């Protein structure tokens, strides 16, 4: 419940750094399991969500400083496209016409 | 202030300035410095991590203030419209608890 | 209108003035206005998104992915606990988050993050001679006006708790330290002028 | 309303009359000043002040000097106790002053109201501050 | 927990209405048309203003809003406590009207003796 | 500059004023330090400690707190009265006549109400009054 | 001060490795900061017994006799004592609270005046006795008018 | 006194670490007023070697009424001319 | 007569003031203490929180109207101000106008928060994003501020002018469209996902089933001819 | 029980307790401006690289076609495969 | 752009995006969260149907 995975990646400066994948919740900190043990069970119950009164943060990224998507960006449309494909009927290649006349102007 | 010529020459020889100061104090004249007022900031350990100062974690007076608000509403409405007043003597031991307390 | 810190500033108020005048990241982060937090870059391994904490181990962070002008949000908000230590990543978009636990010190490491904070607003500091503007036209765009002015000839110097008590109880010690600080300020200004 | 209206009126009437001085007597060594002031019902009330603390301070606004009651020969002199943050008001009329201790008192309680309060000319501007010598004793 | 107590009170008032409406002839109130009307009004007011509202804006809103906005506490912790402790009086006033009448005595009480 | 001339006091501590300029004294003891100039300021520390603790929250004045006797009487009365309200309205509604007493008082212009009498003494006194305009 | 000319040289991709490296610049050492401060910071007293849940290793109290004495003025401050009326009434005041009076670093002023001061009467400097008659006249007049 | 953020954050000598040596923090040196950009649009486009800043200034903000009145004269006469045509029409 | 009726009148005013404290505390909490990044982005917050805040705004708008009407009732009973006495200018129908002006938004206040539970639970158990969250938010909002012009459908037969009667009927039926939008969005959130059946999910399905009949019956009540009977 | 605690009743050492010397301040300012200052943070992506691995190839041992053929075979059961 | 730099509070109220470009790498000192209710609850945006009914 603390980290769902970890990886070791070599950054552009040649140093190897550890990256941990935090457990997440669906927009609801109440459902989030705040724990400090490698345990799935929700053991810790906190009366004060913010013990030190420090506010949480929801960072907003500047579009100027953004970077083109590269984290499996080729999968964003996969779900919708694949759902449509499941019902789509594909013509067999042998029955599909081939070697048709070229366009006169292309 | 006056800086000794020999001391100034020593600084120039040992250090060559190649960057401009970013502090705006460089522009201040002697008159501005003289008119400046010194204020002291108390620096200590920091425990509160919010803009708002520490708030008390209990409200005893409010809880009892609400109890009276409940009592006034029930007693006042019953007396004005029902004309009924609770007979505290029926449960005499709760009245005695008040007396004993 | 500006509070006399040497007489009234203590603990929280004193810390707030330190953030205003010194803009130290540790103090500035604590008193950063909730409404606006400075926009940052998109988290990457080489350039991770930095989240600051004031001497706390973890902070609740939320992610919405790559933001676009049409929608302003990448994916639905997901909350996680960003903990001090190594870099951490969001499953949905891979954004990398780094937790910086700022410390109450003046060191080049802290100065490295000066650009990562909004300057602390001054208009709401001190005491205001106007309670609130009864104007429906500019209720959410204007602060309260001031009949008086704000002096700008004020120089702040940090002092320890026991020292601060000494300044209050002993006026003679207060005068002696004040005169010395003025002399150092005169020296500091003159040195800057020579450098220029 | 009756209880607090009476309390506020009487308490604030006392505060207004508190500043004015009825009697002022030095100690044997002229180290303390005993001041008699008006009580809430108009009787005498005793207080003690230190001559060193007592001081005649100039107005914060420098254009308000002409508006001081001290401009008049029969005006009022506002002496401030810098330790207790209290004000002592004395009539300027010599009839109310002892003429063999008055001179020392006004010469002892008027040390901070000096010439530089009015500014510096170009002859005394340089001398307005003490020059700081740096590096003369060592390089 | 307060909502559960009020909810049970609303359920009890609903049971009284249903028992009276079970079959014609007033098997429950036995001709007390006025008493039935008071019970019906108490049922409506208690359920609306003292069952649903406390559950949503009292329990859920207080419990969830700090989670979903990121606040140490509500802007007015005192008011939040005040709002909760004020509910009982309103609930009692609107819930017990069926029992309470200005003419408390029953039809067979010989008021001429007092 | 206009330095402080002399201090005609036998307390050697006060002679610190002689080492500074009058303008310096005015700046740090008269203009913005008037509430602090040449004062101990011990009360500032004492009041600061008083406000930054978990002391009794019942306040009457800036100088004094509420009398404990008044506080305890209010709290004891609040609990018992609150307990009576809950118990009577949830358990003792079967017999209203036995559980509640009927009383009132009307405007003195109108004739005295039949229920206007001192409770617990209706078996010992009868109360009446003369109408007033 | 041309912006484009400065930026095109100041920030370059090939210099990324050294552009974002934090280092302590070489500056002349200051005794007050680089010599004196570490000494005093390291020489702090240490206590074996400290509040485990909230305290630290350096939470060492300063003895009362070592607290700085109060020498601002000789006149006493009886407000610290608590007048008998407040005591009899049982009122609790912050000014005369034992915990708040026990300041950590500085002693509060003594309730009694310093032994150096002599309260023997000297000679009258200023005297305006008619103010009492004026005060009585105004105070009574406003009370009658207020009544 | 800076106009550009990149210049402002390039070489800073008044940082808290440096000022902490003297322990003097003048009010005139607040970060709030330390840097402020110009009101004219400035955007970056890729050059031959690196980013270059281009300013988009459209109109001035110091025109006076006398200039505006002269520019409005043709419009006023056209309104008079069109109205007269309608009356004669 | 004097008795329970008067206690209800004052208690309603008492409840209104209790509501005044409630939404004042919660609304200011969102506006002043919301975390950075969620100050104005209503979309990001969970649907229950969105629905709660919208209802609190509705309560603030309508609470004074109820208070004034209830206060006028108290004066008429005791002081005999004849506010609702037709003999000397009173308007008995004015009381119904003021109450129902708050009345209908109240029931909308009760229901709007309920939609939030299903909108959060279904995505959680389905491992899928909710369908058209933005449109659902605007669907509830339009219902919120369009319910202030349908208070008269509780007064069709009172004898009000046909011009007002038609306006209330026409707006009332139009309210059905945003409700249909939420229903389709709820249905679409259950398709093409990883379903994790749990007791909260089952209650959500029961909630959906009851709502469909509930709203449909209400739409029939909008039928003016049927509403008469 | 640990007992009462008040952190404000203990000395702090965040600031040096001795003022600087005039000459040292002048020398420090000279030295500070005679050498470059420490850099401030910058949030610009310099030669950004893919967070994941290389983009799957058109042809090879493992292609994007192999990835595309997985969506249709997705099951999370109660027993291992 | 002038409104954003000079009066950020009004610019956020009106719904304008931050007009400055941070390509140089240093974020601006007056950035703010976007309030897009005016531009979203419109006939031309996600609130199109709601405004059609309201209209
Ligand atoms: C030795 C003495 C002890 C001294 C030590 C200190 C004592 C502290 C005591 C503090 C008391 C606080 C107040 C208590 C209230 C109690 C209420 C109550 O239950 O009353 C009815 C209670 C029982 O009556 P019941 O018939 O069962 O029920 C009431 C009837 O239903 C209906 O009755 P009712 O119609 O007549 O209504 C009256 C009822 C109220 O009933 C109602 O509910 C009706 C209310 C109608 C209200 C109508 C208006 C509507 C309300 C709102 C209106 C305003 C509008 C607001 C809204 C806003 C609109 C704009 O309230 C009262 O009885 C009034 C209080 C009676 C006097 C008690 C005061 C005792 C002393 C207090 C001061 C002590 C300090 C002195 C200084 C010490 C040092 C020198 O009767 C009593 O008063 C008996 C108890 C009295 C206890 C006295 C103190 C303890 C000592 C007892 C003796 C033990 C031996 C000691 C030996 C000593 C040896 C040394
Ligand atoms: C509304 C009326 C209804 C009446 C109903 C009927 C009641 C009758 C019987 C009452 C007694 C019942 C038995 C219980 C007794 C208490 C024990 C108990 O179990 O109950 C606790 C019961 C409930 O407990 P609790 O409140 O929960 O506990 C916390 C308490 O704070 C406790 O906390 P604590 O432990 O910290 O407090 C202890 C303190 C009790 O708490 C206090 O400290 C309260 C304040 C006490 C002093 C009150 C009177 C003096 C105040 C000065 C101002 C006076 C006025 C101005 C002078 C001119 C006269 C107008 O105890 C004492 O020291 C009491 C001993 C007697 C003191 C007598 C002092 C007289 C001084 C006179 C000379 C100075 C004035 C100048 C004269 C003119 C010069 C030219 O508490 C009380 O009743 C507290 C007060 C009891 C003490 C009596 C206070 C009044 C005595 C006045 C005597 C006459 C003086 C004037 C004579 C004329 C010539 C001068
Ligand atoms: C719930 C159970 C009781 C408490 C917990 C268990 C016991 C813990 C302590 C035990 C060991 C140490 C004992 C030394 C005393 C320590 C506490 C203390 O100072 O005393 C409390 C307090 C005195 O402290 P204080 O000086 O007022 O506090 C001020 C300080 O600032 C401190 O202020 P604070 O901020 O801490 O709060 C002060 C507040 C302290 O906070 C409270 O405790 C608030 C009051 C309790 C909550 C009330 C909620 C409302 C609903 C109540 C319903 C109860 C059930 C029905 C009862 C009537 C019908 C049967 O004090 C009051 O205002 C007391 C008001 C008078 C009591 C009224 C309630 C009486 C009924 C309580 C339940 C009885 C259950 C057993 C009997 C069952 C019979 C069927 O009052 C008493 O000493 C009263 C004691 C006598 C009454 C209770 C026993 C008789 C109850 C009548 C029925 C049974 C008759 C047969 C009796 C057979 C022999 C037992
Ligand atoms: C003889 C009875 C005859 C039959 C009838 C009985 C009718 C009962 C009421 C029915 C409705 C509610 C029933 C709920 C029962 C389950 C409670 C529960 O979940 O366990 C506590 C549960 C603690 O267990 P946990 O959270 O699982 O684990 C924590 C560990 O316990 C570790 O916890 P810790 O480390 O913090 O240690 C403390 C722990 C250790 O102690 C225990 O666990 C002992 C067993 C539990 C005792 C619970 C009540 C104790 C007495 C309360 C008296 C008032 C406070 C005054 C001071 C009392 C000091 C003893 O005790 C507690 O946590 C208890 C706290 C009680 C707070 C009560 C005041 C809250 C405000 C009132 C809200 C509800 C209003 C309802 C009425 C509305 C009317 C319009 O605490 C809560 O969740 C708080 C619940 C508070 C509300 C319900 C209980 C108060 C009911 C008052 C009477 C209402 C009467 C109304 C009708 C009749 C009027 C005449
Ligand atoms: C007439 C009565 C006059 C009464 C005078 C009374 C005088 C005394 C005043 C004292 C009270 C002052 C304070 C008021 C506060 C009210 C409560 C509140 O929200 O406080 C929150 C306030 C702060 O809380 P918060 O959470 O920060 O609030 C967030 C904001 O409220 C933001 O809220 P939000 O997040 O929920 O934002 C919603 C807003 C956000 O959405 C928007 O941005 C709106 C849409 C804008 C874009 C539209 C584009 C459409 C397409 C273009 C046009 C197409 C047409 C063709 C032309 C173009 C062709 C190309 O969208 C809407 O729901 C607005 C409707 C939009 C539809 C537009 C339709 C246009 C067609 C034209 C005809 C219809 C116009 C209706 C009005 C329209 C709205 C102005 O809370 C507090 O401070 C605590 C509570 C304090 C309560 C105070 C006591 C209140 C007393 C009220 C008495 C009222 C009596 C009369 C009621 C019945 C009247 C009928
Ligand atoms: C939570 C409470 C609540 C809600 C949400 C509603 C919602 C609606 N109500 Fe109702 N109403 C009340 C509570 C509520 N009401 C109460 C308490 C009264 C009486 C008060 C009293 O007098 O005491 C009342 C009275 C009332 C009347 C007056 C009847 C009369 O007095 O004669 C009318 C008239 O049109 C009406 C209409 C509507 C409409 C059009 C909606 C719309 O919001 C509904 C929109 C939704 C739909 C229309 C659903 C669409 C349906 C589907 C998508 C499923 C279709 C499937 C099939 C057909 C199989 N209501
Ligand atoms: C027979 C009838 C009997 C009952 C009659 C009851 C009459 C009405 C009683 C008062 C209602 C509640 C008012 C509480 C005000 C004080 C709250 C408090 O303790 O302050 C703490 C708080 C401040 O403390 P805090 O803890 O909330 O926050 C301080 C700041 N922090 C948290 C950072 C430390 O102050 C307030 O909230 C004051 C009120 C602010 C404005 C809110 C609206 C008030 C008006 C509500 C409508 C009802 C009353 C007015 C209209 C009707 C009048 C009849
Ligand atoms: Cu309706
Ligand atoms: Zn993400």
């Amino acid at each position: 419940q603390m980290f769902v995975a970890r990886q070791v990646v070599t950054n552009s400066k040649g140093e190897k750094v550890e990256v941990l994948w935090n457990a997440q919740c669906y927009e609801d900190i109440a459902q989030l399991n705040v724990g400090f043990a490698p345990v799935l069970e929700s053991v810790d119950y906190h009366w004060e969500i913010f013990l030190w009164a420090d506010p949480p943060i929801k960072p907003n990224n500047d579009f100027d400083l953004n970077v083109p998507c590269t984290w499996f960006e080729y999968e964003q449309e996969w779900w919708m496209e694949s759902c449509i494909q499941e019902d789509q009927f594909n013509l067999p290649e042998d029955e599909r016409p081939y070697n048709t006349p070229r366009n006169p102007h292309c | 202030t006056v800086i000794n010529s020999e001391f100034l020459t020593y600084l120039k020889s040992n250090y060559k300035i190649s960057f401009s100061a970013s502090n705006i104090v460089k522009y201040l004249s002697d008159k501005s410095v003289n008119n400046s007022v010194i204020l002291y900031l108390r620096k200590n350990k920091i425990f509160n991590k919010s803009r708002y100062s520490r708030n008390r974690q209990t409200y005893r007076t409010g809880a009892y203030w609400c109890l009276y608000v409940n009592i006034i509403a029930v007693v006042a409405f019953y007396f004005w419209f029902y004309k009924f007043t609770m007979n505290f003597g029926y449960l005499w031991w709760l009245l005695y608890s008040l007396i004993l307390s | 209108r500006m509070t006399n810190t040497t007489e009234e500033a203590f603990d929280e108020v004193s810390h707030e003035w330190q953030a205003l005048v010194t803009s130290n990241p540790f103090d500035l982060n604590v008193f950063n206005y909730l409404e606006n937090t400075q926009t940052s870059n998109f988290g990457t391994v080489d350039n991770p998104l930095v989240v600051f904490t004031s001497e706390t181990p973890f902070r609740y962070v939320g992610c919405t992915g790559q933001m676009n002008e049409d929608d302003y949000e990448g994916h639905e908000l997901l909350f996680f606990l960003l903990r001090e230590g190594s870099l951490q990543r969001c499953m949905g978009c891979g954004q990398v988050f780094k937790l910086v636990r700022l410390r109450n010190e003046y060191s080049p490491e802290m100065d490295y993050y000066l650009s990562n904070f909004h300057p602390y607003e001054m208009q709401e500091m001190g005491e205001s001679d106007t309670t609130v503007l009864m104007s429906p036209y500019k209720y959410a765009s204007h602060y309260e006006y001031t009949q008086f002015e704000t002096p700008s000839n004020m120089v702040y110097s940090m002092v320890n708790p026991d020292e601060h008590d000494r300044l209050l109880v002993d006026p003679a010690y207060r005068m002696e330290r004040t005169k010395a600080l003025e002399e150092k300020y005169k020296v500091y200004t003159s040195s800057l002028r020579e450098v220029e | 309303v009756a209880i607090y209206a009476t309390y506020i009126a009487l308490s604030y009437i006392n505060n207004i009359w508190k500043d004015y001085v009825v009697r002022a007597q030095f100690s044997k060594d002229k180290e303390l000043l005993f001041v008699t002031r008006v009580s809430p019902f108009g009787t005498t009330e005793e207080e003690v002040y230190e001559v060193a603390h007592l001081e005649h301070l100039p107005p914060s606004v420098r254009s308000g000097v002409k508006d001081l009651s001290a401009q008049d020969a029969d005006g009022l002199v506002d002496v401030t106790c810098m330790s207790s943050q209290r004000s002592l008001v004395f009539y300027k009329g010599d009839q109310y002053w002892n003429p063999k201790v008055y001179n020392d008192f006004i010469n002892q309680t008027s040390n901070l109201w000096t010439r530089n309060y009015t500014g510096y000319n170009r002859l005394e501007v340089q001398n307005s501050v003490e020059q700081v010598k740096i590096g003369f004793s060592h390089s | 927990y307060f909502s559960m107590v009020t909810g049970l009170s609303g359920a009890a008032l609903a049971t009284m209405i249903r028992l009276e409406l079970a079959h014609p002839g007033s098997p429950f109130f036995k001709g007390d048309s006025l008493r039935y009307l008071q019970v019906v009004t108490a049922h409506g007011l208690i359920m609306v203003f003292f069952v649903v509202v406390p559950i949503l804006f009292g329990g859920f809103a207080n419990f969830l809003i700090p989670y979903h906005v990121g606040s140490k506490d509500v802007a007015y912790p005192r008011l939040n406590s005040i709002g909760f402790w004020i509910q009982p009086c309103g609930y009692i006033l609107l819930a017990k009207i069926g029992f309470l009448r200005p003419q408390f005595w029953r039809y067979y009480d010989k008021t001429s003796f007092s | 500059m206009n330095r402080f001339f002399k201090v005609s006091s036998k307390y050697q501590y006060y002679k610190y004023l002689e080492q500074y300029d009058a303008a310096f004294l005015r700046k740090y003891q008269s203009e913005t330090h008037w509430y602090l100039g040449r004062r101990g300021a011990w009360k500032n520390l004492v009041i600061k400690y008083a406000g930054d603790h978990i002391s009794l929250e019942e306040e009457h004045n800036v100088k004094y707190k509420t009398h404990l006797s008044f506080v305890y009487l209010s709290y004891r009365l609040a609990w018992v009265l609150f307990a009576y309200v809950l118990i009577y309205n949830h358990f003792l509604l079967g017999d209203i006549g036995k559980t509640f007493n009927v009383g009132e008082w009307d405007h003195r212009l109108k004739p005295s109400a039949e229920r206007d009498y001192p409770t617990r003494y209706e078996s010992l006194y009868i109360l009446d009054r003369t109408q007033k305009w | 001060s041309d912006p484009n000319d400065f930026y095109r040289d100041a920030y370059r991709n090939e210099n990324r490795w050294i552009d974002q490296s934090v280092f302590t610049p070489k500056t002349s050492k200051m005794t007050h900061y680089d010599v004196e401060w570490p000494k005093e910071l390291a020489s702090r007293p240490v206590t074996k017994k400290f509040h485990h849940d909230k305290g630290y290793k350096y939470d060492v109290t300063t003895p009362y006799d070592q607290r700085y004495n109060y020498v601002a003025d000789r006149l006493g401050h009886p407000e610290i004592l608590g007048n008998p009326f407040e005591r009899l009434m049982r009122l609790e005041g912050d000014i005369y609270h034992p915990n708040y009076l026990d300041q950590p670093f500085v002693k509060v002023p003594n309730a009694n005046p310093n032994a150096s001061l002599n309260f023997e009467e000297g000679e009258v400097l200023y005297e305006n006795t008619r103010l009492l008659e004026w005060a009585k006249f105004w105070n009574y007049s406003v009370v009658v008018g207020y009544l | 006194m800076f106009r550009w953020l990149f210049l402002y954050w390039y070489n800073s000598t008044d940082t808290p670490s440096a000022i902490a040596k003297v322990n003097l923090w003048s009010y005139i040196n607040l970060r709030l007023f330390k840097a402020r950009l110009s009101s004219s649009i400035a955007y970056y486009i890729l050059g031959l070697n690196n980013l270059e800043l281009k300013k988009l200034k459209i109109f001035y903000k110091n025109t006076y009424f006398d200039y505006i009145y002269l520019k409005s004269i043709p419009c006023l006469f056209l309104i008079i001319f069109f109205t007269n045509l309608y009356l004669f029409l | 007569a004097v008795g329970s009726q008067d206690i209800l009148i004052l208690s309603v005013v008492f409840a209104g003031i209790s509501t005044t404290i409630s939404f004042t505390n919660l609304l200011i909490t969102r506006r002043t203490l919301a975390m950075p990044g969620l100050r104005h982005r209503r979309v990001l917050m969970p649907f229950v929180t969105i629905s709660i805040f919208l209802t609190l705004r509705m309560l603030a708008t309508i609470t004074p109207v109820l208070g004034a009407a209830v206060i006028m009732m108290a004066f008429d009973r005791h002081w005999q101000t004849t506010f609702f006495e037709y003999a000397y200018g009173g308007d008995p129908i004015l009381s119904q106008h003021l109450f129902w002006f708050f009345g209908h938004p109240e029931v909308y206040v009760l229901i709007i928060p309920t939609f939030g539970f299903i909108n959060m639970i279904v995505p959680h158990n389905n491992t899928r994003r909710v369908a058209s969250k933005h449109h659902m938010i605007w669907a509830i909002y339009v219902m919120a501020y369009m319910g202030y012009l349908v208070w008269g459908h509780h007064m069709y037969l009172v004898g009000l002018d046909h011009r007002s009667r038609t306006m209330y009927s026409t707006i009332t039926i139009m309210i059905s469209m945003p409700a249909t939008i939420k229903v389709v969005n709820w249905t679409l959130s259950l398709v093409n996902g990883a379903l994790k059946i749990d007791l909260p999910f089952l209650f959500s399905m029961s909630f959906l089933l009851l709502f469909l009949v509930a709203g449909f019956t209400g739409m029939w009540l909008s039928h003016v001819s049927l509403n008469v009977s | 029980r640990a007992g009462p605690y008040n952190p404000n009743r203990y000395k702090d050492y965040y600031i040096p307790r001795t003022l600087p010397k005039n000459e040292e301040i002048v020398e420090f300012v000279q030295s500070q401006h005679s050498v470059p200052a420490s850099p401030i943070r910058n949030q610009r992506h310099i030669n950004p690289v893919r967070e994941s691995g290389p983009l799957p190839s058109y042809d090879g041992t493992y292609t994007m076609e192999d990835i595309r053929a997985v969506f249709y075979n997705t099951t999370v059961g109660r027993d291992y495969c | 752009y002038e409104l954003f730099v000079d009066h950020p509070d009004l610019a956020q109220w009106t719904g304008t995006y931050p007009k400055v470009d941070s390509s140089h790498g240093f974020p601006f000192y007056s950035t703010y969260e976007m309030y897009r209710d005016f531009q979203e609850n419109t006939l031309n945006s996600d609130g199109s149907f709601a405004q059609w009914i309201t209209l």
